[PDB]
């Protein structure tokens, strides 16, 4: 509407300007943010199609709007900006001025925020024309220097990401010049700082990889870079290291196929001890392999050496015999293993792109290193619930602040998406005859990825829609036939009825399943402009039971999909995975009758038997069950004749079992039937 | 003499770059000289190299970086340099500048002080590692004796603000104080010396002070800064006056102060009551003489903002009406007369503020119309369909008026909106008295009837109309 009425009836609005913005100052200053893009379209058409003087009260009105400011309006606002400069560069140049003089304001503006701000000043300064006008570069780089010179972290960063910031967009040599004294004196001042040369390697690594531009000041760069890393942490393979540690340090988890009696080892336990710069080894690191790839082009003969190398750790053993001595050992421990993860973390994001066969072995060494120390580290967190290890991401979480499900997304070094390029190996089933936990890994990061971008800062800026492309491509036509060599696994292990293999592929099977519903009830999937990913998707799993049908209509691949779907519901070992396949059947099938397949299937889970082991009966918990019988009896042809069904069986659970002839059902969970039975009722 | 301290810098520390610096005693100014006659950033190396090197542990090199400091600190502004080495040296000192005792900062404060108050420093641009010297002696609880650190930094800045500030070093002065960590005192003694500083300046370094105090005052001291410079613009434009018993300048300083404090007060919701409630009038009964030609130009610009138009209009029209029942009694009344000094009324501070408003001060007559029409749709007659209703109303009301021709014989832009405005009230009302208005339009068009053949179409709408009127109307 509002696009039809500037682009038509422009001649008319132009006299009424004015209005507009006395309007357009009212609309944002409320909540709900329809109404507040609403306000933004405004500002935007304002600016696109009037006069100068209107574009002039645009922009003062937007400064306004972000010194004065609240959260919300504020990051509008700087959206609004980034609009306006990317719109019309020219016109917004002459009035730069004003958009200058909020730098007398600071006090208020949250980093992220500040990151815009700075892009936006720069995107604006460095237009060659407006060299007259260098007046705007000077005073940033007054302001980057006198807040990079502060003890206060919380004016360290905001130096640091605006020099930093400011640095990658000059680079499209007196520009040189400046980039390498602005990021010297940067690296100068965060050497103090552990929590601050993380950010800066952390942030440039990032920040260089999004650019990637100026790869001059990057070739300049890198030959500090590997020199300082490989004098840092690098050292002589030493299985004793100098220090007086309660705890036998060794050169742990090596790969063993390099040679023991080498050189090149990482100094890991005296350097945290020493320092109570090993918290800067992961992002360190990644900055070094993101310089190298930019410079040798994806050429890694320099480090895979590292992809090799034993770390040089304590025993981080399972600590059964070291428990109840709680002591800054303790915070040691479960710090060192929240370390090593995240340097195991980096190499398999460093080397998965790379295709050697050698090294994606190791990798998968590594994934398996990885994977025993995640389990060991949930155990010593198990053990002792508040020694958390405070060491969050940066994008958003540092500024934030300045036990196993926190670490595992948020304080763990994130992973690629090409990561998942290792799903393609094949699995090898040690009960019945690419392991079972090398890919339970993978699934448990993948499932915490979608649900956490599709419903981080790495992944955070890639759009939704590219993500959920890629994710696509390496999950669906790699993963089904993981899903098949589980459905043989779990065939046999139907046919017999040793609990520990049978237990991780329950949970791999569920994982699974909720990454299959996490996919496909992704809500980008309603603009019609996506379902032809989907329609490729369904394609594929049609596919897997008879090939030849290309180009098919709509609801026969559903009819495919969800004819090759359902026969897993005797495969399921337990109750989540079974909530969520049938889930997954209802939004695959919400595309359309269908009714009658997932009332079906849900009585089958409802009719099975469940085998009741405590923990198998505890994931048939009472809110799950909750949640499956409302999706049962509201998707039932007659809610009705259901209730009358349930209140035919619901009465015999008092005459024979002191467990029943429709199991799940006992008196403990009969609340749960109860008040659903009763809540559809009123339904 | 350089490569040498490179290689020596270039693997490890404190264990030979420091007896090497027990080598080259003396003469880190002809070093630092040559090194900025041949290139700036091997200045910089060396200097990295030193400060690494000459660490704050031990207090041999703590000797050097004071010697070195000042040599630095001297040769920014006097040996000129090229910017960017000049912004390197900066940011190195600012960065080093952390690791001292107390004493050592507080001599190089007091080094700034005794040089920026004589010392003519040709630039300035060394000062800006005065603050963060002050941060660091904030910050530093290593205990002096002279105390805290704090209190050293109380004591140093006190004798920066009284001590004489030189006239051209004030906006570099107090652009640096946005900075620092100041309370209200500090603050206070701060705005003190800008304000007072305003006399002995050229006019056109007035504005952007003016802009960096207000960006300041938003730490603590509003009141006092709006007071200050009310205050100031007041006694110029008295000045002017008996002088007259220039305008180009006042006028254009007056008219951006102006634009500058609305700024702020967009970005600041406070500081504009602050003003209002410091200006208000009706306090009781009484008019203040916080009001002004200036005091009021500002108001009518302040009225554009949204938040306080409602709210400065009716200030404005109380105080109106105010002068005009003063006026009143006044002049019935000789026993007052004696006693009070006749005090200029606001009626005519409002016709002044437009005859300064000619030139170049939309800003200030779209308030000024926005008032009058104000004043006659309040004060037009209604009571025939006496003193207290005639006299205070009839006058504003032709108060509205006066201001309205006097307008639009200069400015010719709001032409076309008094016209409009005009006879928007003219056509439709007919019920109340609109006598006052064709009074009004007869004057207005007969003054330059040519500027209506620039807004014609306004008319021959009215023409429309013209059956629908009554009869006195349409022929008057």
């Amino acid at each position: 509407l509002l696009q039809s009425t500037f682009s038509v009836h422009y001649l008319v609005l132009k006299d009424m300007c004015s209005s507009i913005l006395s309007l357009a100052q009212s609309l944002l200053h409320s909540l709900d943010q329809s109404i507040i893009s609403f306000g933004s379209l405004l500002y935007k058409y304002a600016f696109k199609f009037f006069d100068t003087y209107c574009q002039q009260e645009v922009v003062g009105a937007l400064v306004t709007h972000i010194c004065s400011g609240n959260e919300a309006e504020v990051d509008t606002a700087l959206d609004v900006l980034l609009e306006l400069v990317v719109l019309n560069p020219s016109a917004m140049m002459m009035n730069a001025v004003f958009v200058k003089g909020i730098l007398d304001y600071l006090d208020n503006i949250s980093p992220q925020q500040i990151r815009k701000l700075f892009y936006v000043l720069s995107t604006l300064a460095f237009s060659k024309q407006n060299e007259a006008s260098s007046h705007i570069q000077d005073d940033m780089h007054l302001v980057i220097r006198k807040q990079l010179s502060s003890t206060v972290f919380k004016y360290k960063l905001i130096g640091i990401i605006g020099a930093v910031t400011m640095a990658g967009i000059m680079a499209a040599d007196e520009q040189c010049t400046q980039v390498t004294s602005l990021l010297q004196l940067v690296h100068s001042c965060s050497e103090q700082s552990p929590q601050a040369s993380a950010l800066y390697y952390d942030e440039f690594a990032n920040l260089i990889q999004h650019e990637k531009l100026d790869p001059k000041a990057l070739e300049w760069v890198g030959h500090t870079i590997c020199n300082d890393f490989q004098d840092a942490f690098v050292v002589d393979s030493c299985v004793v290291p100098e220090g007086d540690f309660p705890f036998p340090v060794k050169a742990l988890y090596g790969l063993e196929e390099y040679d023991t009696q080498d050189g090149i080892a990482i100094n890991l336990l005296p350097l945290l001890f020493s320092q109570d710069s090993p918290l800067c080894l992961a992002p360190y690191f990644r900055l070094l392999r993101l310089c190298v790839e930019r410079q040798h082009n994806g050429n890694l003969e320099e480090i895979d050496g590292l992809l090799d190398c034993p770390i040089f750790l304590t025993d981080l053993e399972p600590g059964e015999k070291l428990e109840s001595m709680s002591a800054k050992e303790r915070s040691f421990m479960c710090s060192l293993i929240f370390l090593t993860l995240n340097w195991f973390r980096e190499i398999v994001n460093a080397f998965c792109q790379e295709t050697s066969p050698e090294m994606k072995g190791k990798v998968l060494t590594r994934l398996k290193h990885i994977v025993e120390l995640q389990i060991i580290l949930e155990k010593y967190l198990a053990v002792t619930p508040d020694y958390v290890p405070p060491l969050g991401n940066f994008d958003v979480e540092t500024l934030d602040i300045t036990l196993l499900l926190h670490n595992s997304h948020a304080f763990f070094r994130e992973l690629d998406i090409e990561v998942f390029s290792i799903l393609h190996c094949g699995l090898v089933t040690k009960f019945i005859l690419l392991g079972p936990p090398e890919l339970l890994f993978l699934l448990e990061d993948l499932s915490q990825k979608l649900e956490s971008m599709l419903t981080f800062s790495h992944l955070q800026q890639r759009s939704a829609q590219e993500i959920v492309h890629c994710v696509f491509q390496l999950l669906t036509p790699m993963c089904n036939h993981l899903e098949n060599i589980h459905n043989y696994f779990q065939c046999l292990a139907a046919e017999n009825h040793k609990v520990q293999e049978y237990h991780i592929m329950s949970s791999c099977y569920q994982r699974l399943l909720q990454i299959f519903h996490g996919l496909f009830a992704w809500s980008g999937f309603s603009q019609p402009e996506n379902q032809n990913l989907l329609y490729s998707a369904l394609h594929v799993l049609s596919s897997r039971l008879k090939q030849g049908e290309h180009s098919q209509p709509l609801e026969e691949l559903l009819s495919q999909s969800v004819h090759y779907l359902q026969n897993f519901h005797q495969s399921i070992p337990s109750f989540q995975c079974a909530l969520y396949l049938i889930r997954l059947l209802m939004v695959i099938l919400e595309k359309s009758q269908n009714k009658e397949k997932i009332a079906s299937l849900a009585r089958q889970f409802l009719c099975r038997v469940w085998p009741s082991g405590d923990k198998e009966k505890s994931n048939i918990s009472n809110d799950q069950l909750h949640a499956l019988l409302c999706i049962y009896l509201e998707h039932t042809e007659s809610i009705l004749k259901a209730i009358e069904e349930i209140a035919g069986v619901g009465v015999p659970e008092l005459i024979n079992s002191p467990s029943s002839t429709f199991p799940t059902l006992t008196r403990h969970t009969f609340v749960v039937f109860f008040r659903v039975m009763m809540a559809e009722l009123e339904k | 003499m350089d490569q040498k301290i490179l290689s020596l810098a270039a693997e490890k520390t404190a264990d030979k770059l420091q007896e090497f610096l027990q080598t080259l005693r003396e003469g880190d100014l002809t070093n630092l000289l040559q090194n900025q006659a041949v290139k700036g950033k091997v200045a910089g190396a060396l200097l990295r190299a030193i400060f690494k090197g000459s660490p704050c542990s031990e207090e041999a090199g703590t000797l050097r970086r004071r010697k070195i400091y000042t040599c630095c600190i001297q040769l920014v502004e006097s040996g000129d340099l090229q910017k960017e080495i000049v912004s390197e040296i900066i940011g190195l000192l600012m960065l080093e500048a952390h690791h001292f005792p107390g004493p050592l900062l507080v001599e190089l404060a007091n080094e700034f002080i005794s040089a920026v108050r004589e010392g003519s420093l040709v630039n300035g641009k060394s000062l800006e590692l005065l603050p963060i010297i002050l941060t660091a002696l904030a910050t530093k609880k290593e205990n002096l004796a002279y105390l805290s650190g704090e209190e050293c930094k109380k004591q140093l800045i006190n004798t920066l603000c009284s001590g004489r500030w030189d006239q051209q070093y004030v906006i570099q002065l107090t652009s640096m104080f946005k900075d620092v960590p100041l309370t209200a005192e500090e603050v206070e003694f701060v705005v003190e010396k800008a304000l007072s500083m305003f006399s002995k300046m050229n006019l056109q370094e007035i504005p952007p002070l003016v802009y960096q105090l207000l960006v300041l005052s938003s730490k603590g001291s509003r009141k006092s800064v709006l007071e200050g410079i009310i205050a100031f613009f007041s006694a110029l434009d008295k000045q002017h006056n008996e002088e007259q018993s220039p305008s180009g300048e006042l006028r254009h300083v007056e008219g951006t102060i102006i634009l500058h404090i609305v700024f702020a007060i967009k970005l600041d919701y406070e500081l504009g009551r602050e003003l209002v409630k410091h200006l208000k009038v009706g306090q009781q009964g009484d008019s203040n003489n916080n009001l002004s030609p200036f005091s009021i130009a500002l108001l009518l610009s302040v009225t554009r903002i949204q938040r306080f138009q409602d709210q400065v209009l009716d200030l404005l029209k109380t105080s109106v009406v105010k002068s005009f029942k003063d006026l009143q009694l006044l002049q019935g009344s000789k026993f007052l007369q004696n006693l009070v000094p006749h005090r200029s009324y606001v009626s005519t501070m409002i016709l002044e503020v437009v005859k300064n408003s000619v030139h170049s001060w939309d800003h200030v007559t779209q308030g000024l119309v926005e008032l009058g029409f104000i004043l006659m749709d309040s004060y037009g007659p209604k009571k025939v369909l006496p003193s207290l209703s005639r006299m205070p109303n009839q006058h504003a009301c032709k108060l509205g008026a006066n201001i309205l021709l006097e307008t639009f014989k200069i400015h010719e832009m709001i032409r076309q909106e008094i016209l409009e405005q005009v006879l928007n009230r003219v056509v439709t009302r007919a019920s109340s008295p609109i006598s006052h208005f064709l009074d009004l339009l007869s004057n207005i068009v007969m003054y330059a009837p040519l500027v209506l053949q620039s807004c014609s179409s306004k008319v021959t709408e009215a023409f429309d109309y013209l059956s629908f009127l009554p009869l006195q109307t349409v022929q008057r």
